[PDB]
RNA sequence: GAGGA
């Protein structure tokens, strides 16, 4: 659901860098590939563990109560 | 007056909680195996 | 065999019936307790054979 | 407030004996929720 | 069933289901080794009680009666099924009379009027009938049910509803003509609420749908007008 | 120290399926038994064996 | 006219609440879209 | 100190800090809940020790949950 | 129904 701090394998805090890697997206227009590079995830156990989410928890959030 | 509703409404009810297709009589000579529960481990399945 | 197969055996007369715990009874509710299969099939058995007696 | 359940649509809140078993009173529905307990329960970071 | 060696009267033992034995929880002895799990026409004067048993599941059925009711019923006609005080009684006033007894037994709110509409009683031999079979009952051993039915019947709102509740509530309290057959109190109460709203449901449509009399609502409302006070929660 | 054999070495997608375990392990000394057969119970979610 | 029985309705089929109804509105009827 | 060896009843100043945390959906739309917002109640003593690491820029930490509107969240923690 | 292997 939501990010996962800490890259597995690597232990890295990624759970950050994710509005960062959004807004990289939507207002640079960027490609993510120089996104998590520009982030710093240099090794791919991070890369994975940020490039692969997927963020659920919008779709929990629109159940009304 | 005096229709037996419950006649059409079990009879359907039961036929798909059991999917024995045939009669709520007919016990095995209805063909069964149809109307399963609706596997939902994960969406793909 | 003459001691232990005499064909008149062959054809039931007298009828044994086997005790409870060959049919046992599922108490599968607590007040009342679903009887075995074949206790179903003897009180069957017996009712007809009373019938029977009495049209005779 | 301290509370015994809730209404599952309205989402408000209720209270009752061992009366009815029904009707979040303003949508009168027929299905209650029991209303998470206080016992400040105790979690393993792990 | 005893512990032979701690020997209190009472035994305080345990059954220890998991491993199907029993034991003196005070002194620890087992007391019994394998613990049983369980856990999974004519000839019989049951002729009549399954003709009767067949009846009334067909009028369960029409009614859209819940199972609970249809057994109440059933077993009702069981605890009288046989009497000189029922004496007869035609075997369709005694179908009706148990079948209300089973609907009220499990909180369900029949009209006579409806159960006629079932079966062929006469309602007067069915009010007699009734009347012994609701005596024996009582030797073989709440009228706001019927609101909502109508309320649906009509197409009427929860919350229009629930004021109905509160005036119903109150008419016990508030003789000055209260019931006298509370039916009629429980209709007027609904034109009280329609009343109050501003619903197209004016009172032919209410009237003719529930075979009730176009001048008892009024009868009842020219009193409602004068027990306003007392009817205002928000 | 180094390997004397590299290694294939990359990231893989794996699920993880259903059956855990704790749902197998699975022990019987002595308990229920049957009422027709009195031999015991069948099911570890009976206590079976 | 008539009362008759009583039909179980696939859902999303023509018939049921929801065949025609937006993502918003099956959120309000929790209801994953 | 390592907690098995404060004699104190599972924790105190010598042998943990006790964070807490409330968030509360009062904006309509999404309140996220970072790390920062975790503040520290337990007596440091004076050690400088505690304080959720910030290495993100833009000020809060890690996102630990995301809230909608009435959902209401409040704990404590122990470290 | 399920079903792993
Ligand atoms: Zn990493
Ligand atoms: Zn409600
Ligand atoms: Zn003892
Ligand atoms: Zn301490």
């Amino acid at each position: 659901m939501i990010v996962p701090v800490r890259c597995f394998s690597c232990g890295k805090v990624v759970g950050d860098k994710w509005e960062s890697y959004l807004n990289l997206l939507q207002e640079d227009e960027l490609d993510e590939g120089t996104a998590l590079s520009r982030l710093g995830l240099k090794r791919y156990c991070c890369r994975r563990m940020i490039l692969t989410h997927v963020d659920l928890i919008e779709k929990f959030l629109r159940y009304n109560p | 007056l005096a229709i037996n509703a419950k006649t059409i409404t079990s009879g359907l009810k039961y036929a798909l909680a059991t999917g024995n297709w045939g009669e709520q009589k007919k016990a095995m000579s209805s063909r069964a195996g149809v109307s399963q529960v609706l596997n939902r481990y994960t969406y793909s399945s | 065999n003459e001691v232990f197969s005499r064909p008149e055996w062959m054809i039931l007369t007298c009828l044994p019936v086997p005790p409870p715990p060959v049919r046992p009874s599922i108490s599968f509710n607590e007040s009342q307790r679903g009887e075995d299969d074949l206790t179903f099939k003897l009180a069957d058995i017996l009712k007809a054979n009373i019938s029977l007696e009495t049209l005779e | 407030a301290t509370l015994k359940y809730i209404c599952a649509e309205c989402s408000s809140k209720l209270s009752l004996s061992r009366t009815d078993a029904v009707r979040c009173k303003d949508c009168g529905h027929r299905i209650l929720l029991k209303a998470r307990t206080k016992r400040l329960v105790q979690f393993e970071a792990r | 069933l005893t512990c032979p060696e701690c020997k209190v009267y009472p035994p305080k033992i345990v059954e220890r289901f998991s491993e199907g034995d029993v034991v003196c929880a005070l002194c620890g002895l087992v007391l019994s080794d394998k613990l049983v799990d369980t856990r999974s026409v004519m000839d019989k004067k049951d002729n009549e009680v399954q003709a009767a048993f067949a009846k009334i599941t067909m009028l369960c059925d029409a009614a859209e009666l819940p199972k609970i009711v249809k057994d109440c019923a059933k077993e009702a006609y069981k605890l009288c099924h046989d009497e000189k005080t029922l004496k007869g009684k035609s075997m369709e006033s005694i179908m009706a009379a148990s079948i209300l007894i089973g609907c009220r037994r499990a909180e369900v709110a029949r009209t006579f009027k409806e159960i006629q509409s079932l079966i062929h009683v006469k309602t007067k031999e069915f009010g007699k009938t009734l009347n012994i079979m609701k005596n024996i009952l009582r030797g073989k051993s709440q009228n706001l049910t019927y609101i909502p039915r109508f309320c649906s019947h009509l197409g009427l709102p929860m919350q229009v509803t629930t004021s109905a509740e509160y005036t119903a509530k109150k008419c016990k309290e508030i003789k000055e003509i209260a019931g006298k057959s509370p039916i009629t109190i429980a209709v007027v109460s609904i034109y009280l609420n329609i009343l109050l709203f501003q619903i197209p449901i004016t009172a032919a449509k209410v009237g003719q749908t529930l075979q009730v009399t176009e001048g008892t609502i009024k009868s009842g409302y020219k009193i409602l007008y004068e027990h306003r006070d007392k009817l205002v929660d928000p | 120290k180094k390997l004397m054999a590299q290694i294939f070495f990359g990231p893989t997608y794996y699920q993880r399926l259903r059956h855990m375990v704790d749902d197998k392990i699975h022990a019987r000394a002595r308990g229920p038994m049957q009422v027709l057969t009195r031999q015991p119970v069948e099911g570890r979610s009976r206590d079976g064996g | 006219k008539v009362f008759i029985g009583r039909l179980p309705i696939m859902l999303r089929s023509k018939n049921c609440y929801l065949s025609e109804a937006t993502e918003s509105d099956l959120y309000k009827l929790k209801e994953c879209p | 100190e390592y907690s098995r060896d404060c004699f104190c009843e599972d924790h105190c100043d010598k042998c943990s800090v006790v964070l807490t945390l409330q968030a509360f959906g009062e904006s309509e739309s999404t309140t996220n809940v970072y790390s920062k917002d975790l503040v520290i109640v337990s007596n440091l003593m004076g050690r400088n020790i505690g304080h959720p690491i910030i290495q993100d820029k833009e000020g809060n930490g890690v996102l630990i949950c995301k809230l909608r509107k009435g959902q209401e969240l409040k704990l404590t923690c122990v470290a």
